């Protein structure tokens, strides 16, 4: 039904593993993609989204650049203690690159781990976690 | 710090240092792997493991042993390397407790590396710490004009 991350709709950023003020975490969450969060060396870098409330998530989608492997874990607690994976994947070497993951499952906060990039840097446009 | 708007990190082959790039508000934090840490073996054996393209190579003035073993260091790294692509950035290193320095400026400089006397002081990392930075700032305005 709704994309909990938009920021609009609650969608918060609040564990970063690196930040450059110029590309903050919030750019991935303004529905822009011409907007990023930049990595500012080494892997992995991660970071933790946070929802208005616990949602089945149905699809996450993140939108990225020089991107190697991604991994996610969710969180249905009201504190970011215990995390649990729901999935990684390995990304074309490509030039953005989209990951749309149909998923069933429910969170209140998301972990993206970027393990690995194809460069020194990468950044991350756009996350879209969408449910109700 | 804390008028720092940004930190960069960066895996540096010596064979946490933070330093400020002049005159920017952008701190650099050089993760020094000392090989015979071993930091570098615990990295390389690492999931995930990217390989080095940053390095300090250190020798003492007076054993051209160690200044030899600093070229065949270099020449390793070199082929060591996963992504031909990105150049290896390395800086030579002078210090003291035999070798030419007018011969080590050149070897030096012949290979494009930079030089740094030590005998008898962060320069070496402030030249690492820019090489990187001057990366990052291109990339990441690459990164903007890509995303358009
Ligand atoms: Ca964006």
């Amino acid at each position: 039904m709704k994309d909990y991350a938009r920021e609009e709709n609650g969608g918060l950023v609040v564990m970063a593993s690196c930040s450059d003020e110029r590309f903050p975490p919030e750019n991935m969450l303004d529905g822009k993609d011409n907007t990023f969060w930049v990595t500012t060396g080494m892997f992995p870098q991660e970071f933790v989204l946070r929802l208005e409330s616990c949602i089945r998530v149905s699809k996450i989608t993140t939108l990225s650049l020089n991107v190697r492997k991604l991994a996610v874990e969710k969180c249905d607690q009201d504190k970011p203690d215990q995390f649990e994976k729901v999935f990684e994947v390995e990304l074309a070497n490509r030039r953005l690159q989209t990951e749309v993951h149909q998923v069933n499952i429910r969170a209140k906060y998301l972990k993206f781990i970027l393990l690995q990039g194809h460069g020194e840097f990468a950044t991350v446009n756009r996350v879209s976690v969408v449910g109700g | 710090p804390i008028d720092i708007t940004a930190t960069l990190r960066c895996k540096v082959a010596v064979v946490v240092a933070p330093v400020t790039i002049p005159d920017t508000t952008v701190s650099v934090e050089l993760f020094l792997l000392d090989t015979a840490g071993s930091d570098l073996y615990k990295e390389q054996i690492s999931q995930y493991w990217n390989g080095v393209y940053y390095a300090i190579l250190v020798f003492d003035v007076s054993s051209m042993e160690s200044f030899e073993s600093c070229k065949a260091w270099f020449e390793l790294l070199k082929s060591a390397r996963p992504d031909r692509e990105r150049p290896l950035r390395a800086v030579l290193v002078a210090n003291k407790t035999q070798v030419r320095l007018d011969m080590a400026q050149d070897w030096a400089t012949t290979n494009t590396l930079d030089f740094f006397d030590v005998s008898a002081a962060d320069a070496p990392f402030l030249s690492i710490a820019t090489t990187f930075y001057r990366n990052y700032e291109d990339k990441v305005a690459a990164f903007q004009d890509a995303c358009r």
